[PDB]
C-alpha cells in the first residue's frame, strides 16, 4: 500500500524461489524464442479485460509457426463483442482461443489443453515420451496458481521447470517465470492494469484516485454515465468525477471518507459491477 | 447492469506515439542523447559540425 | 523363453537412442550426447558425460528411470539393461 514500487510487476516464483527479472520482454525475445523452438506447442495465459496488454509482443512478433493456444481469463468481466471478434481473428490465425471464466480458467483450461493435444498436436515418434507446452502469461493473471496446483498435484503423486498435466497423452508443461512480466510500464498501462486488478495501486506511484479518475474517465467517453449511476445505486447520473465520488460517500453513509468512496468505484470495476474493457487492435 | 455490453471508443485511449504511452525509459533515453549532442556542440568534440546556431 | 532370448539378442539404432534421449530431457548434472549399444547378448547402452569430471557421474535415480525408459521403449522388459557412464577425454 504505502510502499512505492509494487511487486507483482517484477516477481515471479522459480525453481529456487522468488526471482526479480529485470528489463523488458524485447530483451528476452531470443531466449523466449528458443524456449518455444525447443517445446512442443505454447499455452498462453492472458486476461481478458485487457488481452493485447496481458499479452508478450515478442512471442506473437518473433514465433507463429507453433501451435499455440490462448486463454483469456475472466471472460465474464471481458466484453462479448471484443472477446468474439478476437476469437475469430485467432480462429482465421492457425492459433486457438478460449475464454474461461474462474472455474472454467480452474480446470476447463487443462481439459480444453488435454483435448488439443489429442486432436491437433501430431503423435509422437515414441510414446514413453511426452508433448511439451511452453507456458506464457504473466503470474498474477492465474499462470503461478496454475503452475503451483499442478506442482502440489505432482508432489501428492510422488509422496528446468517441468509440470506433468495428465498420463495420458503424456503432456508436460515448460515454465517461463519471468519472460513475460510488465515490469516499467507506462502510465496509461499501468492504469490499466490498476483497474483490472491486477496491479496492486499505492499511495505514491499510482494513488487510488489517479485510478478511479481514469476509470470514470473512459466510462464517461464511452457515454455510461447513467447506466454506472444504475450499478452504482445513486439517485442521479454524476456530472463529473468529484460528483460522483461525494454521491457514493453520501450512499455509503454520512461519515464517508473521500478516500472510502473512492475505494468502492475500484472493487466495483474489478468485481464487474461494469461491463467494460481497455484495448486496442487491428481488425 | 453487469450482462450490459460497454463499448470503448478509440478516441479515449492514448496515440501510440504519445509519450504517456511510449515508456519512460525511452523519453529519459532521448532526452539524454539531447543533451550529450548539446554538451558535444558547446565544448568542441571530433566530428562535431556547428550546423546550429545560438 | 524364446521371446525374452530373442529380446536379450536384439539391437537397436544409434539414432532411434539420441531421439529418444533428447525426448527424455525435453520432458524431464552433466548431460550426454551420445547413447550407443555396445554389446549385444546383455543390452548395454554407453552414455557418454559432457565433463572431464571422472567423479561426475549420474544418479543412480537417473540411471534407474533411463533404464525403465529404455524397457518401455524399445520391449526389453523381461531383459535387464546395463549403461555406462563415460566421461570425454
Amino acid at each position: 500500500s504505502r510502499k512505492g514500487m509494487s511487486r507483482e510487476a517484477f516477481v515471479d516464483i522459480n525453481e529456487k524461489g522468488a526471482a526479480w527479472y529485470l528489463g523488458h520482454m524485447q530483451l528476452a525475445s531470443r531466449t523466449l524464442a528458443e524456449k518455444v523452438k525447443d517445446a512442443d506447442f505454447v499455452l498462453e495465459i492472458r486476461d481478458a479485460r485487457l488481452p493485447f496488454t496481458t499479452g508478450n509482443p515478442n512471442l506473437q512478433k518473433i514465433i507463429i509457426d507453433r501451435p499455440r493456444l490462448i486463454v483469456f481469463n475472466k471472460a465474464e468481466m471481458s466484453n462479448e463483442d471484443c472477446n468474439r471478434v478476437i476469437q475469430q481473428y485467432y480462429e482465421r490465425t492457425g492459433n486457438f482461443a478460449l475464454f474461461t471464466s474462474a472455474k472454467r480458467s480452474w480446470r476447463d483450461t487443462v481439459e480444453a489443453v488435454q483435448r488439443f493435444v489429442t486432436h491437433i498436436l501430431p503423435a509422437q515418434r515414441f510414446k514413453t515420451t511426452a508433448n511439451v507446452g511452453l507456458v506464457v502469461g504473466m503470474p498474477n493473471v492465474g499462470k503461478s496458481t496454475l503452475i503451483n496446483s499442478l506442482r502440489l498435484a505432482h508432489e501428492y503423486q510422488f509422496h528446468v521447470k517441468l509440470v506433468p498435466v495428465c498420463k495420458d497423452p503424456n503432456i508436460v508443461l515448460y515454465d517461463s517465470p519471468g519472460l513475460t512480466l510488465p515490469g516499467c510500464f507506462a502510465k496509461e498501462a499501468g492504469l490499466k492494469l490498476a483497474a483490472c486488478g491486477i496491479i496492486p495501486t499505492n499511495d505514491i506511484t499510482l494513488p487510488r484516485s489517479l485510478v478511479a479518475r481514469y476509470i470514470y474517465d473512459v466510462l464517461s467517453a464511452a457515454g455510461v454515465g447513467e447506466h454506472m449511476a444504475e450499478c452504482l445505486h445513486l439517485p442521479r447520473a454524476p456530472i463529473s468525477f468529484d460528483d460522483c465520488i461525494s454521491m457514493i460517500c453520501e450512499r455509503s453513509g454520512t461519515s464517508g471518507q473521500t478516500d472510502l468512496g473512492n475505494l468502492d468505484p475500484s472493487r466495483a470495476q474489478k468485481f464487474l459491477i461494469h461491463d467494460a474493457q481497455l484495448g486496442n487492435l487491428g481488425r | 447492469p453487469a450482462s450490459r455490453n460497454i463499448v470503448v471508443p478509440d478516441a479515449v485511449h492514448a496515440k501510440v506515439g504519445s509519450p504517456d504511452t511510449l515508456p519512460a525509459e525511452i523519453l529519459q533515453k532521448r532526452a539524454q542523447r539531447a543533451l550529450l549532442m548539446q554538451l558535444q556542440q558547446n565544448v568542441i568534440w571530433e566530428g562535431t559540425v556547428i550546423s546550429d546556431e545560438r | 523363453a524364446l521371446e525374452l532370448y530373442d529380446k536379450w539378442n536384439k539391437r537397436v539404432r544409434r539414432a532411434e537412442l539420441t531421439r529418444l534421449w533428447r525426448k527424455m530431457e525435453k520432458s524431464v548434472v552433466a548431460r550426454i550426447g551420445r547413447i550407443t549399444q555396445v554389446n549385444t547378448r546383455p543390452p548395454t547402452f554407453l552414455l557418454q558425460l559432457q565433463t572431464k569430471n571422472d567423479s561426475n557421474t549420474l544418479p543412480k535415480a537417473l540411471q534407474e528411470m533411463m533404464k525403465n525408459t529404455l524397457v518401455e521403449e524399445f520391449d526389453f522388459r523381461g531383459v535387464p539393461i546395463r549403461l555406462i557412464q563415460e566421461v570425454k577425454d
